[PDB]
């Protein structure tokens, strides 16, 4: 069925530029209201969006760290590409990229979640 | 997280317990749907909810919801172990332009 | 090519009448299998007209379509419709949806009125799903795809009720959303530019039409929204206005007012040219009339007493019925000229025994002759 | 000194179809790029015509607009607009204006039909903010300046919705005053004085016009008072009417009845001569149909449904979604005479392959035949 | 019957008529006895609480 799997380095420096791919298989990034997103979840606290992007190639980022996020995919491959850049030891949290379904609302869920590859920032 | 949830709500087994997600005119008045999530201790979360009542594959009967105003609920009957998850509620706000998560509330069964 | 001569035949079946509940039919529990039909005024009356053969070809000349019973308005409505709250005038702002919230709803119908006449079964337009499917993955609640359908309107098929020709079966799943009559129908409306256009004018060489509506209500729906309001048409609010109110809104029709003035039935009818390059020659000897009257739709209740035992009134002891009186008597004469539809429910007309010469001895025959 | 000629040629699109949202069009959060655009009987339809040439001029001599879909009335509203109180029998006086007092509030709008043709781009007046700052100082909130501008009207540009013709998204800032479908746009009218003044023609040869109106409801509005009322004109009260209520009062429009008798549509016209110098000639190779009809601005509704396992009935198991269906067919008749607009939206309509001299295979070539 | 006294061919049940009739639905009401032919199931989503009862 659908899945994902998460990968990536899992210590990375201060100040560093940290790089993030995930693999989806049984849907693409072509199908339209297909998309893909990425969300974290720091140790003992809530979830957080970061990005997302769909089929027609259209991006989203949080405002509060839309300069230090670019996203891109790989139909071809079927690949996700997430760099964020000027890393920090707060950032140190666990990542989940997810499929995601496009509403006529904005409204926008995640069905399917990834295993979750944790990062470490120190 | 703008979207607010009580921090732990304790129910006896059997019993039939309720969450609460409270919002603004931003995010859940304006119209913009919730959706709802159970993460077991070690595990990825998982859809439960995904149009304020709505039941995917795999989930039993006894889950469902409601929107009541700038707000939203979730009803759990038959309360069991497999409900010791942590909750999250989530939407799309307008003024912040992003999708929004909820504190998250810990469920546990008084066994 | 097509020789005239002055020869005329008048027919006629001179009753037809018909009896049934006006919103369902009536049957067993599980069973499929009709006891009462459903008739009303809402539904077209396609007369399939099986001609005698001229060589054992005829051309309509004119027609008259008797309609018998009173003039009145029906009334429909569902016990379950989808209905919020009243916004025409609303003092304070709507404070709950809850998880139901139908409301016992009655309205009348935009008052419709036609004739067509014509040598092949008419066409009409609705707007049901469509079928392209393309690329695009259809997300759980997604609006379904909208396209111009085009059929063959039978005898039963509903007419246009202000709601909008479309297909209720299936764009609307909630059953909830029009009254009962159509809730589960197809409300067909005739596709005249497209039965005008084909060159012969077969569909048809007459046809009238007068239809009228007005708003009577403002309401509004309670289902979960779909295409929300932009932000950028509002400023946000708080407190009591923190929550929306749903922007989903329909009009409740009226047909205003019937008079005998405004009737195009009981009148007579000279098709001398048609629109058409077919000037009303019966191909195959055959002929199609469809007719809508909701200018005569009274449904007459019946009271029936199950026990005759009590001395005082009591609701428990009388059983309420709504049935409804469709009658019909179609007149025609035709002029001597000399030179695949069974998937489909008609009601058929039998007139190969029915024809004479002798047109003094009927209404219409005297007044084709004064004319 | 153009000199005609006995030939003529028919031509028309014989479809044209649109559908989308009524109020808004649909698009991603913050996304420009439409989904699903906004199609309403509210809008003008400009067709900009693009004729064959001659020389490889016309004159338009007829033309039928043809309107498919059934009779109806749209409905209108605004989740949050600005309406403090009914004052048309208040009962008791007005106790409390708060901080926000806005309420769910619908209303059907005033019928209005129109049919402009031209080998110009129609003209059309508003009221806008005025240019002149002179030496007067912009206060903070002081009254913005009105001006009579002149424009163009283009496809998908509002009609005067009985709220009087107004450019609100400048006069307007709360975005409360007016419903959702025009708080943000243009509501034009044309200027019939202008462009009949011009001594050519040009704009129009030939025009229509039916519209109505009446006052349904008399409402009050919130905001704090501008120019207040004199104290002249009124004795001071006390207790109850200590606080004076707003005296700012806006109607609620209503387009009454619609009927069949009172369409200027599905029937030709015919252009022998114009009002102007100019008899219908197609200077360029162009013309313009500019039409507006609320007289089937029904809005279907659609219901789809999220999730097929509950017993019971739910209002969080269904999306509610409004679709507009706009169907037109353009006919025109085109008589042989010898001898910087890409700035707008235009609804572009080709006509260079569908022209043909066989005028009786065709509905309007009939009529023009037999007139 | 107007139909069966102009199809009588000697018109002696009238040889002249007029009519002219009016109406219009001032209200909508709703009767109270306890009903006959009962909605199908079909045509309706059964209801809870306040809907419960038809």
């Amino acid at each position: 069925q659908v899945t994902l799997r998460e990968s990536g380095p899992a210590l990375v420096k201060p100040t560093q530029t940290l790089t993030l791919t995930c693999t989806f298989s049984g849907f693409s990034l072509s199908t339209n209201g297909m998309c893909v997103s990425w969300i974290r979840q720091p140790p003992g606290k809530a979830l957080e969006w970061l990005a997302l992007i769909d089929w027609d190639d259209d991006k989203y980022y949080s405002t509060s760290l839309k300069t230090r996020l670019t996203i891109s995919k790989n139909t071809s491959k079927n690949q996700v590409v997430l760099t964020m850049t000027n890393m920090d030891p707060v950032d140190t949290a666990t990542y989940y990229c997810a499929r995601t379904y496009y509403n006529s609302n904005w409204s926008h869920w995640f069905d399917p979640w990834g295993q979750g590859t944790l990062v470490t920032v120190s | 997280s703008v979207l607010t949830q009580p921090p732990s709500v304790s129910g006896a087994p059997g019993q039939r317990v309720t969450i609460s997600c409270t919002g603004s005119s931003s995010n859940i008045g304006a119209g913009y749907d919730v959706h709802w999530y159970q993460q077991l201790p070690g595990t990825a979360p998982k859809l439960l909810i995904f149009t304020y009542s709505n039941r995917p594959s795999g989930v039993p009967d006894r889950f469902s919801g409601s929107k009541s105003g700038t707000s939203a609920s979730l009803a759990i009957t038959g309360l069991q172990a497999e409900d010791e998850a942590d909750y999250y509620c989530q939407s799309y706000d307008s003024s912040l332009r992003i999708w929004v998560f909820g504190g998250g509330t810990k469920l546990t069964v008084l066994g | 090519y097509v020789a005239r001569t002055n020869i005329y035949y008048h027919a006629g079946t001179s009753r037809l009448l018909a009896v049934g509940h006006p919103y369902f039919p009536i049957k067993k529990p599980n069973n499929n299998k009709i006891l009462v039909p459903k008739v009303s005024g809402l539904q077209y009356r396609v007369f399939r007209i099986h001609l005698p053969d001229p060589n054992k070809v005829w051309a309509c000349v004119g027609v008259e379509v008797g309609r018998g019973q009173p003039l009145g308005v029906g009334i429909s409505g569902h016990p379950l419709l989808n209905k919020l709250d009243d916004t025409e005038n609303a003092s304070a702002y709507a404070a709950n949806a809850g998880v139901d919230n139908r409301e016992c709803i009655s309205m009348d119908y935009k008052q419709t009125q036609l004739c067509l006449i014509g040598c092949k079964p008419p066409i009409g337009e609705h707007w049901g799903k469509g079928s392209p499917c393309t690329n695009v993955a259809v997300n759980p609640g997604d609006c379904p795809p909208l396209e111009l359908i085009n059929t063959v309107i039978q005898d039963g098929d509903m007419v246009d009720t202000g709601f909008g020709a479309m297909d209720f079966t299936t764009l609307q799943a909630n059953k909830s959303e029009v009254p009962l009559d159509i809730c589960t129908s197809i409300c067909k409306y005739p596709d005249y530019i497209k039965m005008v256009s084909e060159p012969y004018g077969d569909s048809l060489f007459f046809y009238l039409r007068r239809e009228q509506m007005f708003v009577r209500h403002l309401f509004n729906r309670a289902g979960t929204v779909g295409e929300n309001v932009p932000d950028d048409l509002y400023i946000k609010g708080s407190g009591s206005t923190a929550n929306l109110a749903s922007s989903n809104y329909f009009p409740t029709p009226s047909g205003s007012m019937v008079t005998s003035d405004a009737q195009i039935f009981n009148k007579p009818y000279w098709l001398q040219r048609a629109q058409g390059h077919n000037n009303g020659i019966c191909w195959g000897n055959q002929l199609f009339v469809t007719v809508v009257d909701t200018t005569r739709s009274t449904n007459m209740s019946l009271c029936a007493a199950i026990s005759t035992s009590e001395t005082t009134y009591k609701n428990t002891n009388f059983k309420e019925y709504l049935r409804h009186g469709e009658e019909y008597d179609l007149q025609f004469i035709f002029q001597l000229c000399k030179i695949p539809l069974k998937k489909y429910t008609f009601w058929e007309v039998n007139l190969k025994e029915k024809f004479s010469a002798d047109l003094d001895q009927f209404p219409l025959g005297r007044k084709f002759l004064l004319q």
